[PDB]
């Protein structure tokens, strides 16, 4: 039995896909978004009248086990050098495996740091962690 | 909702291990690595339409006598629970549902719609194979039916499509109250002949893997994880002995009940007071 | 089996009025 | 037997609503407020003389397991883009399991930062930091 | 209130399972998941109003024989302190409580007042069903009744509601020593056939998950946490073995003792001094 | 000052056991959450001033036969070194010091102050009931009597006040040297019938918890910590089976011991030296 | 046997109590007294010539498991808005439980902050943080 | 056998003392010394051509389980508010147990915070930090 109305997501329901390619042996990605609330205070009160948003900073990390082809430098999506200058905006797609529907949408995403870890007793990986211009949830159902 | 993972197992394993036993192209490709003997000596024995020879399975402690040629053993194992949510909530509906199914249905004109029927009626739509209605098109659904406007779409009276939807139980509206429970699975795959029993285990460990694509698990049994003991035998006892390799499967399922709500409000007495 | 962890009395067996050792003549 | 005389509160005793939905696979959550207190220390004393209320700030986190259906994207409640600033305030309500009765309520609540973590080995989950204007706990007995 | 869980339990269960078994309703919702077979082998035999089989539940050690069809088990388990307070002190009270009761009360008329009457005294109001008394209702109570206005509220003469309250027992006051105690106990249900046992447990699960909402252990016995073992046979040196899955239920209670005081204060003799 | 665990369980529990069997009231109290049959039953059997049926308590392994229908058994246990000071010093005393004793006293009149007669010397004064002496009433220990000033104080003639004193026993002076000992103490009732042995452990455990006001294990035994086990047969070779439910407690003393000193300063030599 | 020359303090031996009213279910307390110690360096000297006393600063936290009736906030003791600008003083008393005689007493307390967590697996807690104008151990034997 | 070429000192082999009091059931000791060393860099080289000794700062630490007498602030050592204005310096020593020869003194300490810790399931303790003037290992053989 399967009832749809308290299912979850999970590692095994869900890929991560750029310019429609999947991305190979992804492990994790964390999104970050700061509205940057301030309130408005008042000589005649401690308390805070209201809130007000001021600034929007999103950025998107990921973390991947480095593929022998198709890692982020291979691809073009990263950047070793001064060929970053030359690299275009993409968007990170995160869609459903079931239904191949949309879940969240990354657009005009850039890359800000780029890590690599060469290690002895355990697999290669790399990190990256892009900043974004807005996110969307659209396309759903 | 209750889960019974042994018979989903079974349910899961029969058809299609039949069908993957049914031709040698998917069993070639599976047995890539083995040798040529093993493989071949499989293929003849079990794999081909024609196979003379046959697998089983079932549950343990039968009290009939079991084909130990070949045969897939399993047992429920242990469980645990290991997460919790408020109140013990798991989510809100206002509409019964059921299961989650998956129906064919060809495009049908009707006079200013084009619609899709179905089975059974739906209580929730979920997705309609590559398409995204836009509001001109005003998806509705009525029932056992859905529908877009007729005009703007006439090319496709005829479209192949098909649907993943959700049953229609009632009307009423509940809170479902449960927990998640962490659930290990003991399978092993027996045979008086080892190399019969190693093949027997990679078949099994490709429809684990193929399995994962299924709806049920998808929705309800996330998070599998494989875990494989030694080949060991597991009788002496006869004039030969058995070989089984035992497997562990864990999965996560919401254990869950629907608690039903009588109340519903529809007026309102704002009056004020006096002194 | 011995009865030493619970012990209960001797059974209330009904008694008989006839004397033992009776002399009959 | 059921004294109520020393009754605690725990998981099982407690509901997090909003709007009058319950929202749901909700995991934890934590509240705080600072009242700024400051002292005032004289010259001829090392000691404070007294202690004053200056500034009252105050933030609510809530962690969530992300259901396919009615996640915050979905429900409205959050935001992803410019798409908040025409999201209103709300109040977010803790109501006991028991009676239904309210434990402590929030006003005026509004987003402050947006947190969504994709993993491989473990169920997706989303936190959430409001501010809100003031605390209550009216409507006891 | 020193707390003993398997009583508890029994009571719990008893009313509960058998309500549970009474209807088909509730047991084809349980039973979803199950394949066809078993679920109306179980729903023939043990469920429906005039059912002929009939499970049962009791403790373990029984000196007479136990019926081995379908039988619930409980046995006590270990026990552990897992918290406690500064000086062991849990709460402090001015008048003597025992348990939290629930009790339906029409409302009725007096004159000055509407008002509930209840079973034994009160010694504190929790709740009263829908309702939010404003201060010019002037909620009193007094003894056995609690009572309100009547004029502005005299719609409502006739109200069927329901109300949560406390025994009253002294008035004395005292203190509340004790500490907190992390307990386990096993669950195991018992059958000759192994499909019973897995419908008896999915039932028993259901039945845990519907006890959330009870009152004593929403008060007393927080923080319920589930394990199941794995299908063994329990005898096999019967003529058939006893096939069972046994559950372990942990639950947090406060063991606690009421400390009485005797010292009131009513008078005050501030006097100077001289030299 | 070594510590024996068992004795002083022993000591608290024979006259607090017999004292709490002694009246129906405490024992309702204690079992407020069992049925009413055990309860009953239980309070049939031992509780009450005549009651017919009585408890025991002893050590293990005694060589006489031990009634078996309910007594509480104690068996020493393990130990465990858990923490130290800096050279093995715990304290500094100038007077030799014993055990602390409580006293009831009443006031008396001597011709300059009221006083408390005591049974022992004084070497050190912790507290007087509902007493806080100023500087006027200059506060005084002689040896065996307490005393303060007559005039202002004059309508205390015969206050019936207690103390909490502690023993003196040299004037010598000395270093505590030692080291906390964490230990752990085993004790379980037994019965033939286990519905006894159940409500002898709650009685148990209702012991325990009032034992935490007492002088002996507020200064010696600090941090009481309980754990149960699991009720198990604890004898199946006899016509029937003895039943019991082992607890462990924990306690955490300082073993100790006093070092004398001879080194008394009494001169001065502060000598300038010349070259 | 019970000698008292090297008895120690624990949790069994304590009470925490505010106003008479001992609270319930406390489980721990902290505090902090700074008095600001400066030295003195002259030219001639690395060494410090002396210190001295400048600045008192003192905070206590208490730790509890918020019970369903007598709360904190119920008991008016700590406050959720402008109520706590009609709040007075008070003073928090440790006092032995054999004895009733005081340890240590903290007078004009006032509260600094207020900390609630609501978890799913664990039993409610709430910490407070007091700002305090003076300690004092009087009122020894 | 006991070769002493090789012997260390341990918990078992010191003492703390005070004003000649043996502290009682003091659980452990650290103590800094900054001498504040600057390096010299001249224009002409990356390289810090000496170090010079600036500033002497030091403090110990001590650690200590409350008996219910003799307790620092029974004792006089310590202060809880303005009775610290009148405590005047002392000397901490710490010295062998075995031959009750000094192994290090420090002169002049002054106390610099005060830290205690109510909890319910652990023995208390309290902490208490000093400053001092100097420091000395004079007074051996």
């Amino acid at each position: 039995a399967s009832e749809a109305k308290q299912t979850v997501h999970t590692g095994n329901t869900v890929l991560l896909m750029i310019k429609g390619k999947p991305v190979g042996r992804a492990q994790s990605a964390s999104g970050q978004r700061e509205y940057g609330t301030t309130g408005v205070y008042e000589i005649g009160s401690i308390m805070p009248q209201e809130h007000v948003y001021l600034r929007y900073e999103g950025t998107i990390t990921v973390e991947r086990l480095r593929m022998k082809k198709e890692n982020f430098a291979d691809l073009g999506y990263a950047s070793l050098g001064e060929e970053i200058l030359k690299k275009d905006i993409i968007d990170i797609l995160v869609v459903d495996n079931l239904t191949k529907q949309v879940i969240i949408s990354y657009h005009g995403c850039s890359a800000n740091n780029y890590n690599e870890t060469w290690q002895t007793n355990e697999i290669v990986t790399e990190e990256i962690e892009f900043s974004y211009l807005t996110a969307s949830d659209k396309a759903r159902t | 909702a209750i889960t019974s993972v042994d018979s989903y197992l079974l349910s899961e394993i029969k058809p299609r291990l039949n069908t993957v036993l049914e031709n040698c192209y998917i069993i070639d490709e599976v047995l890539k690595d083995f040798d040529y003997q093993t493989r071949e000596s499989f293929k003849e024995a079990f794999c081909g339409k024609n196979a003379q020879h046959e697998v089983t399975v079932g549950f343990n402690f039968p009290k009939f006598k079991n084909n130990y040629e070949a045969h897939y053993l399993i047992q429920l194992g242990q469980g645990q629970e290991t997460k919790n949510s408020l109140g013990s909530i798991q989510s809100s509906y206002f509409e019964a549902t059921g299961d989650t199914l998956v129906e064919s249905s060809t495009a049908i004109r009707e006079d200013d719609k084009l619609v899709f029927t179905v089975s059974k009626p739906i209580g929730e739509l979920i997705k309609v194979e590559d398409i995204e209605f836009a509001k001109y098109d005003n998806l509705q659904v009525e029932g056992n039916k859905v529908s877009f406007k007729y005009q703007t779409n006439e090319d496709y009276e005829n479209y192949n499509a098909n649907i993943i939807f959700t049953e229609k139980k009632n009307d009423s509206k509940g809170l479902v109250k449960g927990f998640t429970v962490e659930e290990q699975v003991t399978v092993v795959g027996l045979s008086f002949n080892v190399d019969v029993a190693r093949c027997l285990d990679a078949v099994l460990k490709m429809i684990l893997i193929s399995m994962r694509d299924s709806i049920e698990e998808q929705q309800t049994f996330q998070l599998q994880n494989l875990s494989f003991g030694d080949i060991a035998p597991i009788i002496e006892d006869g004039d030969s002995m058995i070989f089984g390799r035992p497997t562990i499967i864990k999965y996560t399922s919401s254990l869950d009940l629907d608690y039903t709500i009588t109340q519903d409000i529809n007026k309102l007495t704002f009056k004020e007071r006096k002194d | 089996k011995r009865e030493d962890v619970i012990v209960l009395q001797d059974p209330y067996k009904v008694n008989d009025g006839i004397e033992e050792d009776l002399e009959i003549q």
